[PDB]
């Protein structure tokens, strides 16, 4: 669900 | 008779702040000669924002006797002027009985617990000490934010345990757990009127947050909680920000982005606002009326970004009331200014529910 961007 | 204050153990002193982090210290120390005592992460520290490291004590057989001697004599350590008290939310660790783990987030574990004094069940958010310093410095944000609020659809802050490590934020326990799990386990028996009430609750909470200039930034079914009476409450304020003029611009380094819940201008330009939370609200409506389906299930995060940029949006769930889907669609206007307000959303949902 979460992406480090 | 009365026990003199100076005769009390350090642990009991109003100006002993224990494991208070640095950022917070600087905030609390305002005027000249303001001071507090705290513990080094067995050294104690007299902070006045100068940091003086403390069987006697000096820079007396106890630290309170030292402070009193300093204060009463105005002897140089810098001269002490006013002791700075702990605020009303500070809770001692011994007031809390910790229970089992109930979740985890980007700071670490969340536990259930009980208040020792009256058995109130609570949720206890902890901070893993091995996290990067810029992250750990943000841990108390959720407490700073929630200290200001009181609303039936927002998780209530109970206290902050910053007197020792590990530091905790203590909140009400919402005993029915997260709304996504609730929809996936109970969904087959849920009436549409109930679903409408529950997203109404969410809209009520978000309207409140907008009124407080609070931008949540991680609104999703997984971050809402359900009481044993099916009242929904918004939780996980770890990403939240307060902005008087309505826009939070992303600062600096890497960010954790829940891509499928995030608006395009937030995802690509780091422009967050109540308008970007409205987008997320539309996704929450879709989660709800699909009984907990995963959005854009056949797309990776990068693919969803491209899909949405081309004008792609989530489909109407089967049996979703048409007025509810129309509202979703409005939540997902590309231009943030074209989205409805949370006030408008709450009114519409109340209208739709009353006609059901």
């Amino acid at each position: 669900i979460y992406e480090s961007l | 008779s009365m026990i003199p204050e100076v005769q009390k153990p350090l642990h009991e002193q109003l100006w002993y702040h224990g494991a208070i982090p640095r950022a917070e210290v600087a905030e609390l120390l305002v005027h000249s000669g303001d001071f507090l005592v705290r513990e080094s992460q067995q050294e104690y520290v007299l902070s006045v924002p100068r940091h003086f490291i403390i069987n006697l004590y000096r820079l007396f057989p106890s630290i309170p006797l030292l402070i009193d001697h300093l204060l009463s004599t105005q002897q140089p350590l810098v001269v002490l002027h006013r002791a700075v008290p702990k605020d009303k939310w500070v809770l001692n660790h011994e007031d809390l009985v910790l229970g089992e783990q109930i979740g985890r987030g980007n700071f670490g574990e969340v536990f259930s617990g009980r208040l020792r004094a009256d058995n109130t069940l609570v949720a206890v958010k902890s901070c893993r000490e091995t996290l990067p310093p810029d992250l750990k410095a943000k841990f108390l944000q959720e407490a700073r934010i929630l200290k200001q609020y009181s609303h039936p659809n927002i998780v209530r802050l109970i206290g902050v345990c910053t007197q020792k490590q590990p530091i905790y934020i203590v909140m009400e326990l919402v005993q029915g757990g997260d709304f996504l799990t609730f929809l996936r386990t109970e969904g087959a028996r849920l009436r549409v009127k109930t679903l409408l009430q529950m997203v109404g609750d969410a809209a009520a909470g978000m309207e409140y947050l907008e009124s407080k200039c609070c931008i949540h930034r991680d609104l999703a079914a997984r971050n809402c909680l359900v009481t044993e009476k099916n009242v929904l409450k918004i939780s996980d304020f770890g990403m939240s920000r307060e902005e008087a003029d309505g826009v939070y611009a992303a600062s600096g380094g890497l960010r954790q982005v829940p891509v499928k819940w995030t608006a395009p201008e937030a995802l690509n330009y780091g422009r967050y606002s109540s308008e970007s939370d409205v987008w997320s609200f539309g996704i929450l409506l879709w989660e709800t009326f699909s009984l907990g389906a995963s959005p854009y299930p056949n797309l990776s995060n990068q693919q969803t970004r491209e899909f949405v940029e081309k004008g792609g949006r989530l489909p109407c769930p089967e049996l979703c009331p048409d007025a509810v889907f129309r509202l979703m669609e409005q939540c997902w206007a590309y231009e943030p200014g074209q989205r409805p307000s949370f006030s408008t959303i709450y009114q519409e949902l109340q209208s739709i529910r009353k006609r059901h």
